[PDB]
C-alpha cells in the first residue's frame, strides 16, 4: 500500500525463523535499533507487526 | 521510646542497605536494568557502552 496509508499485518501465534530472513542477501537495508540481527532466533516476542 | 538509639541505628543500616538493593534496578541511560535482558538482546559491540 501507499506510505500514508500503510497496512500493518498481525503476526501472532507462530514460529518466527529470522535466521533464514537475515541469511538472504537480497536485502539491501537491515538495521536493527533495538535488538542484534544474531540474538533474534534465541528470544521471544510478545506482538510482532510489519 | 527509651531503646530509640539502637532501634535507629538498626533502621538506619536497613535503609542503607535497601537503598542499595533497590539501586540495581536504574538504567543510567541502558535499555534495561538486567544484565542477562541486554545480553540476550544485544551483541559484544553494541552492549559495551
Amino acid at each position: 500500500a501507499s506510505v500514508y496509508a500503510w497496512n500493518r499485518k498481525r503476526i501472532s501465534n507462530c514460529v518466527a525463523d529470522y535466521s533464514v530472513l537475515y541469511n538472504s542477501a537480497s536485502f539491501s537495508t537491515f538495521k536493527c535499533y533495538g535488538v542484534s540481527p544474531t540474538k533474534l532466533n534465541d528470544l521471544c516476542f510478545t506482538n510482532v507487526y510489519a | 521510646s527509651a531503646l530509640g538509639k539502637l532501634q535507629d541505628v538498626v533502621n538506619q543500616n536497613a535503609q542503607a542497605l535497601n537503598t542499595l538493593v533497590k539501586q540495581l534496578s536504574s538504567n543510567f541511560g541502558a535499555i534495561s536494568s538486567v544484565l542477562n535482558d541486554i545480553l540476550s538482546r544485544l551483541d559484544k559491540v553494541e552492549a559495551e557502552v
